[PDB]
């Protein structure tokens, strides 16, 4: 509008609808559909099965963190000096405890997520926030005063970010194309394509 | 493409001469010959960059027409 | 106490400067103070701004600076037309019943009858009549009151 | 360091684009972006700052190139060469300041165009996590670039070697300042 | 004289804490060699990993970040003891 | 012990070598107090004395978050009343879960 | 329009060729000439052309410049206040920095391309980092604060502009586009949230004002805060109205919370510049909320109240800078007896403080009346909330005035001829707008 | 009501013809239109030429409405000042018309969030009338006041 008299923007009639028209005559897709393994892992019906499918990620991360710390210790120990203590007896607790505590946190997260979704019956932000809150509460059992508040908040915030930018964001902008005519505006005279552009093939790595 | 490329190039040649003088501690009017050289070469370079851009614009238009993009005569007028 | 000479209308007792304006000391021989570097440029520039603003606010034709000035005559003509039409509406009760039917379809209350007479030539009514939202009876009702 | 942190990348980018070497995984570019930004912010020495900036940017460019945006990475590598020329061949503080501004992606210089190409390609592929990470990591890297400006003009008197061998340095600074408006069509 | 920030702790105790960073420093190639090798093999194995939900991936990243120990932390606290 | 620095005639020169102290702009500067300076330093750097206590969390929540919650509730109530007043269908606000898509009224439509 | 743009480009150009001893005089003449060119732009702007008074393009979508109601008011305001900044600042370095900042800011206002707006507005990022972090009287922390806040908000805005350019194909305002996406709406919104200081993203403004020079503070308060409303009317409301109406309860929550907590934070200030800087934050919320109603009253009232703020807060900052030059202190507790010691400074200080409290004979009154009327059009409670908590401003303003007014002082600290020349235009403009020539 | 793509493109072509017809002859009042461009578009933004033209028409109409409301207020004030203590009877009609003009001017372009302007308390009066009718016919007791003959000087 760019004037001080009438409101900016505009309005669209709710009664009037515009027939969908295809962005191109022939559609060639280079985006592959979800695999059956992805649908299997995403399935939260059985909370035990959902937990056991998704924990290997957490155990892997804990193992890398423990291996990093254990190597930092091993690198320091002197080879030239013979050591009275056994190095692996020193180093194994590091890796084992890191992996175990990581797996326990991930197990709480996944189990609470699946249990809340089953009980609620709906897929929602709240399941992730509650699972994260429980995981952060387990993180800060005996920790000093700011941490009982901050860790539930951070661990709850993480699934919100994952949902917002992993699921809502892609689905909100599926229709936008960038070629031919703007998705809302097909009445405008822009070059109309026979085929959509293929900038790359379906990946296979 | 751009209808103001040469004027921009001449001004940017002035930018080169004056900036080179200022960085080295000299005044803007020092080394007068650098000014003329910078202006002329920058004007020619700006022009040449514009034709290069236009040429590859036209090559892209030919490619997309081959591929199946139904460009109209007016759209063909957009690419000089 | 009292007044200095006992008379209220006597010459002031204070001779000199009550204070130093801007903190500047008067020159001994009466030599004018040298003017500041910015005084001329400042006065010319800001006086030019204010004089130009005055001239443009008042000199310019109506509708150039203040858009509402342009609308004043048009509003007078529209006011005359609306006066005639509302007067006709009050006199004729048959038109009141028809506009009652028109109002209800537009989700408007009966007291908004004057409003509809005042929105004869507006985006909402003019396009709704074309689209079909506004009943076509409103056109005839408007015409029967001399448009 | 300057010639072997810019020139080799062009051949690898061309090989990736032409021979269809692309993967579905986005972890490595994301890791490059975050690790580069955080390590740049935590690095005391100036050489490490400049070296980690390249890691972050090349991770982002790798994410863009996998999706087939060859033109934008081929422009980015050239604009990055010109931007890094001045800070690496540091002879004048002002030239280094413009170079650091260009590397940051800052608007008045050509570096803004090069970063804008990559970021514009990102919004097309519509991966939200990448965009969120890009914004936050870009802020973190901007802090390190601001450290570089602070060290030159705002910490202590600075005296450098008078190495008057600016073969293409003045031309590169001129190109960074000037070239923004001719290349604006790209973004 | 100017108002200044109070520095917690004693001067010699803080200096003693800082002196615990002066320990034999290993060269970084040893860490880098193992990271390169296991990273190459890791990238080969990742293409075979199952597709994980974005939520689980983010939680795993958070856990890894929390569990990561800075190399300086091990440096200060390392004891060649059982 | 003092002399007039400013000259209205324009023949002003700064007597950096003069035995007498010039009456320059620093003549009127406020003398200042040591303890006032330390109070200013303390008050600006009050983040040093910030401590997370349950009392601090209680105060922050009850006043700041409480005022935000109250304002949001009042604004939501006003929006609901305005929707009833205008005759609009219940609007799909961001955190309200409504099965209606009404967001912006159509100017052309009569409500 | 073309003359205004040419003069805006001429001012930084002149500094390269001046003698470096004539720099101040040439800069002042250039500033006044730009003001006259802005008056010419107003003259050549016909109200008959209702959508845009003037549009000029120089060969590309980025080079598209145009003036509307908001743009014309803001550009005249910046061109009006720049000369005062020029006289207050000494040195070729400082003149160069301030001229480049003003050129970039004034080009941003008239720009019609979101990407060009971003490019011109953020070009002044290091210049403030250097300016606020100057050697002796600057603070690096404040410069870091302002630079980082601006960078993150502007990068979000840039991402939204890229998405719009990809989807629609254009990001120019003159091409009608509408989007319902909330991610892009937030990307555009975050810049406004930060630039117009709105709680909790208001922390950068105080530290910047206190540690910026008086000319820098004058520009920052006068026009850089107003750049938010140019962005809102030009680049957010036309395209992102659906999101502002969807989030209106949240928008009101954040705006009214900013008003209240900024008012309360002002009460805890001992530094005069900080008091004025926090008054600015409380003042911005009414502008932001009035525009967000997307009504004829709201837009006009917001632009009017921006003009009122850009005439009142620069005056307060200028007076405080003058007092700091005279006294080398900004603490209210050190400053006493200013009424007796500085009657001429005190009169103008009280006049401008009354203006900041929105008393009738001041432009802030008319502007506030219009904004409150727009809020009342939305809902009664909305206006009532703002009207009541305006009393908090009276408390801190009255406490400051009472502390400064009386006491024992042994120093004559009153303004010179140069200082009075500096504020005379602002006083005249304030009076002229107050009597209704808004 | 459904719009096929063919009809949309046809209207686009016709609007181009309208723009060409306007371009032929210079008009200093081009941005102050007296008539709108009629359309059945879902969103007016679809056709940019219709959008800006009808926006200018709406602006002109609102300016006229504002000046008309000022006129009506002037005669209302004069009529009040003329009659004296007979103002309430003789100024009922002029006040009625003035309040109607105020509602038109405010309500046509109130905006997305703005509420309807109830000058004269007409909508409240109607709501009370409906409530009283329903309460009386259904045998309920209304906790709200009954409708009033006059609530303001006019309406
Ligand atoms: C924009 C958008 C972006 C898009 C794309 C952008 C495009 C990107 C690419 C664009 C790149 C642009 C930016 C880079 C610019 C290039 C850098 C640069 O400016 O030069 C660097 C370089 C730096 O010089 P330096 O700083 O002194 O350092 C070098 C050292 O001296 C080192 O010493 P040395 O040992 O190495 O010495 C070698 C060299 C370096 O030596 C020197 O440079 C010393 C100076 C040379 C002699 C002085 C030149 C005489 C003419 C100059 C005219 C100045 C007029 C001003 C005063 C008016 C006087 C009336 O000697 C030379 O000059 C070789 C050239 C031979 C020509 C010599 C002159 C011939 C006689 C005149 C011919 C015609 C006369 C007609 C009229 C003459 C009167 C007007 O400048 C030159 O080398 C100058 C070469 C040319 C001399 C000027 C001749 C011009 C012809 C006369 C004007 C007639 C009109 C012109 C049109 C018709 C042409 C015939
Ligand atoms: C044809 C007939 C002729 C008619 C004329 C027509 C010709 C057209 C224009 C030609 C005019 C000549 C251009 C001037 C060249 C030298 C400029 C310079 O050295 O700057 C300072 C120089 C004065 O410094 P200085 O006291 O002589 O000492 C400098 C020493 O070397 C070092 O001193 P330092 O070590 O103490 O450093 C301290 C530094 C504090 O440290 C910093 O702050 C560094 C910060 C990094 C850069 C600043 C970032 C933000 C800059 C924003 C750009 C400003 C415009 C904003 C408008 C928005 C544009 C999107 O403070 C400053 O240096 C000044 C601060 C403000 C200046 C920043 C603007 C400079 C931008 C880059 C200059 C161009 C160099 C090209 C190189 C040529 C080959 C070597 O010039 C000035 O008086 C003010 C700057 C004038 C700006 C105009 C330059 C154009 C840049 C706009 C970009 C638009 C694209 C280009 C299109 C141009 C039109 C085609
Ligand atoms: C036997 C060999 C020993 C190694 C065993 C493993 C061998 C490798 C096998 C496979 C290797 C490939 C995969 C490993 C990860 C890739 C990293 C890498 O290889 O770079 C070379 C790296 C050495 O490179 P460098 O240049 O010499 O070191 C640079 C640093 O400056 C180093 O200097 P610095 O340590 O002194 O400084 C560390 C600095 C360096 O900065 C970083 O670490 C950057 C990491 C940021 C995240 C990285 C991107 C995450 C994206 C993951 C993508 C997958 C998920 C997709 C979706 C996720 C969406 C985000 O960070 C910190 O300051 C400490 C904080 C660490 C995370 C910071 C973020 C905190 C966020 C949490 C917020 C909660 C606080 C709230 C309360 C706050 C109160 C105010 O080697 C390794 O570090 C590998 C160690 C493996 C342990 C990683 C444990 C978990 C791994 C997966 C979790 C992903 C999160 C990353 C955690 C940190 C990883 C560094
Ligand atoms: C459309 C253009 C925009 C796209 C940009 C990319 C295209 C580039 C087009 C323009 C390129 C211009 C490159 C400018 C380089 C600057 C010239 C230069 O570097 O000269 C050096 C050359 O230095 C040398 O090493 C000389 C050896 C090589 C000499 C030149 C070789 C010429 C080979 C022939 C090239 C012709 C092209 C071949 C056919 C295409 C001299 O400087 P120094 O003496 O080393 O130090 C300078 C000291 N100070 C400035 C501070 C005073
Ligand atoms: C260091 C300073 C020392 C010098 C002191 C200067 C003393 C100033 C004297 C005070 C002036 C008071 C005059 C107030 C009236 C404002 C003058 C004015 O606005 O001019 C009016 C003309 O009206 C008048 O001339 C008023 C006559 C003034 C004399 C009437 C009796 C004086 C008693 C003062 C009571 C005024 C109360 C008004 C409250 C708003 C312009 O007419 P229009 O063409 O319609 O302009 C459009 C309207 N608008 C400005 C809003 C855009
Ligand atoms: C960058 C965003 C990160 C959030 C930052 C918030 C502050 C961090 C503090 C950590 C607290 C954990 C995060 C909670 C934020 C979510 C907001 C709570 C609102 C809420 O509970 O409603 C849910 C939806 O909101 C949602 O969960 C989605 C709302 C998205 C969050 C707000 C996005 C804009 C915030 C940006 C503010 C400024 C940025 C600076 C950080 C439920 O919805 P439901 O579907 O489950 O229905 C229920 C049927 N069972
Ligand atoms: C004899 C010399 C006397 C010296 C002292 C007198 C100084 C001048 C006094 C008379 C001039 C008044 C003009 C002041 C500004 C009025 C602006 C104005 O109301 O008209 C607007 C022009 O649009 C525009 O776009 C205007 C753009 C420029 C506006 C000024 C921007 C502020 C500049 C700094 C303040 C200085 C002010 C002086 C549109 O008005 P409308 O459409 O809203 O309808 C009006 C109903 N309200
Ligand atoms: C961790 C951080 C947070 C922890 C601490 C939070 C503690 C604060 C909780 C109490 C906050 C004040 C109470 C407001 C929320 C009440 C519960 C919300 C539910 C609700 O909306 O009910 C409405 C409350 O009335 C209302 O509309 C609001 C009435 C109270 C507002 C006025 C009281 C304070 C006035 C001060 C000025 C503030 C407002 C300025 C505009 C009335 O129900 P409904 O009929 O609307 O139907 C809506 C269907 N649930
Ligand atoms: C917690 C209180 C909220 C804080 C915000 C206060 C007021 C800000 C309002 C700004 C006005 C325009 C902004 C548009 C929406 C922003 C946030 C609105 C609240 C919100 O989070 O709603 C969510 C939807 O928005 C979304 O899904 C996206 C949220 C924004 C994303 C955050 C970061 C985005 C950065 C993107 C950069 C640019 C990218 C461009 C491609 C979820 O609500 P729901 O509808 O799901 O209801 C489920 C409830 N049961």
């Amino acid at each position: 509008t760019f004037n001080y008299v009438i409101p900016y923007g505009g309005s669209s009639s709710y009664t009037i609808n515009n027939e969908p028209v295809k962005a191109e005559e022939v559609t060639v897709d280079f985006s592959k559909e979800p695999s059956a393994s992805s649908l299997k892992l995403a399935d939260k019906s059985d909370w035990i099965a959902y937990t056991f499918n998704n924990v290997p990620l957490m155990a892997t991360v804990g193992l890398l963190a423990g291996a990093h710390e254990a190597f930092l210790h091993y690198e320091r120990t002197p080879i030239y000096g013979k050591r009275t203590y056994n190095i692996i007896k020193k180093l194994a607790p590091i890796v084992i405890n890191k992996t175990a505590y990581a797996t326990l946190l991930g197990a709480i997260f996944c189990a609470t997520d699946a249990l809340y979704e089953n009980y609620s019956g709906k897929k929602s932000y709240t399941s992730g926030m509650v699972a994260g809150a429980a995981t952060g509460a387990v993180f800060a059992i005996g920790r000093p005063l700011p941490q009982p508040l901050v860790w539930p908040l951070v661990f709850a915030a993480a699934p919100v970010i994952a949902d917002l930018f992993g699921e809502v964001y892609p689905e909100s902008m599926k229709s936008a194309r960038g070629y031919g005519t703007p998705y809302g505006f097909e009445n405008l005279d822009d070059a109309v394509p026979t085929r959509n552009p293929i900038r790359r093939n379906p990946h296979h790595y | 493409g751009w209808e103001y490329a040469g004027t921009y190039g001449a001004l940017c040649g002035m930018v080169y001469a004056i900036g080179s003088n200022v960085i080295s501690g000299r005044a803007w009017f020092r080394r007068p010959w650098v000014h003329v050289t910078s202006v002329t070469l920058s004007y020619l370079g700006s022009k040449l960059l514009d034709e290069v851009q236009d040429t590859y614009y036209l090559e892209h238009l030919k490619r997309v027409e081959r591929k199946g993009l139904q460009v109209t005569e007016e759209h063909k007028k957009l690419f000089s | 106490s009292g007044h200095p000479n006992g008379s209220f209308w006597s010459e002031g007792t204070q001779v000199g400067l009550n204070g130093f304006k801007y903190g500047e000391i008067p020159l001994p021989n009466g030599q004018p103070r040298k003017k500041l570097w910015l005084e001329n440029i400042w006065n010319i520039g800001y006086g030019g701004f204010f004089l130009g603003a005055f001239c443009l606010y008042y000199g310019a034709p109506p509708g150039h600076v203040i858009p509402s000035q342009w609308a004043t005559p048009k509003a007078k003509d529209e006011y005359a037309v609306d006066m005639k039409m509302i007067d006709k509406y009050n006199e004729r009760p048959d038109l009141q019943a028809r506009l009652s039917i028109v109002l209800k379809d537009l989700n408007m209350i009966e007291e908004e009858a004057y409003d509809l007479i005042m929105m004869r030539k507006d985006y909402k009514v003019l396009l709704g009549l074309h689209s079909g939202r506004v009943p076509a009876d409103l056109k005839a009702i408007y015409e029967e009151l001399e448009a | 360091a300057f010639v072997f942190s810019t020139l080799p990348k062009l051949s690898v980018l061309y090989l990736i684009s032409n021979s269809n070497i692309g993967s579905e995984c986005v972890w490595w570019g994301l890791i490059s972006l975050w690790l580069g930004s955080i390590s740049q912010y935590q690095s005391v020495f100036v050489r490490s700052i400049l070296l980690y900036s390249s890691v972050a940017e090349i991770g982002l460019v790798l994410l863009v190139l996998q999706e087939g945006f060859s033109w934008e990475a081929f422009s980015w590598v050239s604009i990055y060469f010109l931007s890094l020329s001045g800070v690496w061949h540091a002879n004048s503080k002002f030239v280094s300041a413009i170079s650091v501004a260009s590397i940051a992606g800052l608007p008045p210089f050509l570096g803004f165009i090069g970063k804008a190409q990559i970021l514009k390609s990102l919004v097309s592929i519509n991966l939200g996590i990448l965009i969120f990470s890009s914004i936050l990591a870009a802020t973190i890297s901007f802090i390190g670039y601001l450290r570089l400006i602070r060290l030159m003009y705002l910490v202590s008197p600075v005296k450098w070697k008078n190495n008057k061998d600016s073969s293409f340095i003045n031309w590169s600074t001129w190109m960074l300042t000037v070239g923004t408006l001719p290349m604006v069509y790209s973004v | 004289d100017e108002p200044k920030h109070q520095i917690p702790g004693n001067a010699l105790d803080n200096w003693a804490f800082l002196r615990t960073y002066a320990k034999p420093l290993p060269d970084m190639i040893h860490y880098y060699y193992y990271v390169y090798l296991f990273g190459f093999f890791f990238v080969y194995k990742v293409a075979d990993f199952p597709e994980y939900s974005p939520r689980v991936l983010v939680m795993a990243a958070l856990i890894g970040s929390l569990f990561y120990v800075r190399r300086d932390w091990v440096h200060r606290e390392f004891k060649d003891s059982p | 012990s003092s002399r007039i620095a400013g000259d209205t005639t324009g023949k002003y020169t700064p007597n950096i070598f003069s035995p007498e102290t010039p009456m320059d702009r620093s003549f009127s500067h406020v003398p200042k107090n040591p303890f006032w300076e330390a109070w200013v330093f303390r008050r600006d750097n009050i983040q040093r004395e910030f401590v997370w206590t349950w009392q601090t969390i209680f105060d922050l929540a009850t006043f700041v978050g409480g005022l935000y919650v109250a304002m949001y509730a009042t604004a939501s109530f006003c929006s609901r009343q305005n929707d009833k007043r205008n005759g609009y269908p219940e609007r799909n606000y961001y955190f309200s879960d409504s099965k209606s898509n009404f967001v912006i009224p159509d100017e052309r439509e009569f409500y | 329009m073309s003359l205004y743009l040419f003069m805006l480009f001429l001012q930084p150009l002149s500094l390269s060729f001046v003698s470096r001893s004539f720099s101040k005089i040439s800069s002042l003449m250039m500033s006044f000439a730009t003001l006259w060119s802005a008056v010419y732009m107003w003259f050549t702007s016909n109200g008959a052309n209702q959508t845009f008074y003037q549009v000029v393009s120089w060969g590309s979508d980025w080079s598209t410049f145009g003036v509307c109601y908001t743009s014309l008011y803001i550009s005249l305001l910046c061109a009006f206040i720049f000369p005062i900044c020029v006289i207050l600042v000494q040195g070729y370095r400082a003149l160069s920095i301030l001229i480049c900042i003003q050129t970039a800011v004034s080009l941003s206002i008239v720009s019609l391309h979101m990407l060009a707006f971003y490019a011109l507005f953020e070009s002044s990022l290091l210049l403030f980092f250097i300016l606020i972090g100057r050697r002796k009287y600057g603070s690096l922390s404040a410069a870091y604060n302002i630079s980082i806040y601006t960078f993150i908000s502007a990068l979000g805005f840039l991402i939204s502009a890229f998405w719009l350019n990809w989807s629609f194909g254009s990001v120019c305002a003159l091409l009608p586009n509408e989007e319902a996406n909330s991610f892009v709406a937030f990307g555009i919104f975050i810049l406004l949230w930060v630039k117009a200081p709105l709680v909790p993203f208001h922390l950068w403004l105080p530290e910047a004002h206190v540690y910026a020079p008086t000319a820098g503070s004058v520009l920052l308060a006068g026009v850089l805060l107003k750049i938010s409303i140019v962005g809102l009317h030009v680049f957010f409301l036309p395209i992102c109205a659906s999101s502002i109406v969807k989030a209106f309860p949240l928008i009101l929550s954040i705006c009214l919370g900013s008003f209240i907590f900024s008012s309360f934070s002002t009460l805890k200030q001992i530094d005069l510049k900080k008091i004025v800087a926090y008054s600015s934050i409380s003042h911005m919320a009414i502008v932001f909320l009035s525009s967000a109603t997307n009504s004829g009253l709201g837009i006009q009232g917001a632009v009017l109240y921006c003009i009122a703020h850009g005439l009142i807060s620069p005056g307060l900052f200028l007076l405080v800078g003058i007092l700091y030059k005279n006294t080398n202190t900004k603490l209210v507790f050190y400053l006493r007896g200013l009424s007796q010691q500085a009657p001429v400074w005190w009169s103008v200080w009280v006049f401008f403080m009354l203006g900041n409290l929105a008393f009738p004979l001041f432009p802030n009154f008319i502007a506030e009346v219009v904004c409150l009327s727009a809020l009342f059009k939305n809902h009664e409670l909305y206006a009532y909330a703002f009207i009541f908590f305006s009393f908090v401003g009276t408390v801190y303003s009255s406490t400051v005035l009472g502390r400064l007014k009386g006491g024992v002082s042994s120093q004559c600290v009153d303004a010179s001829r140069l200082d009075v020349i500096s504020w005379n235009p602002l006083v005249l403009a304030t009076v002229v707008t107050g009597i209704g020539y808004m | 009501t459904t719009a096929t793509i063919e009809e949309r493109r046809a209207f686009h072509k016709e609007v181009l013809d309208i723009v060409q017809s306007k371009l032929a002859n210079k008009n200093s009042e081009w941005a102050r239109p007296e008539e709108p461009i009629l359309h059945n578009l879902k969103s007016e933004k679809e056709e940019p030429h219709v959008y800006y033209h009808n926006n200018n028409f709406r602006v002109t109409r609102q300016l006229i409405h504002f000046e008309k409301t000022k006129i009506f207020e002037d005669e209302l004030d004069k009529c009040m000042r003329t009659h004296g203590e007979a103002k309430y009877r003789k100024c009922q009609e002029i006040a009625k018309r003035f309040q109607a003009s105020c509602r038109v001017a405010s309500n046509l372009e109130r905006g997305p969030n703005a509420r309807k302007r109830d000058v004269g308390f007409i909508y409240q009066n109607n709501k009370l009338r409906e409530l009283e009718k329903d309460a009386k016919e259904l045998g309920l007791n209304n906790p709200f006041p009954p409708s009033s003959p006059r609530t303001t000087i006019g309406y």
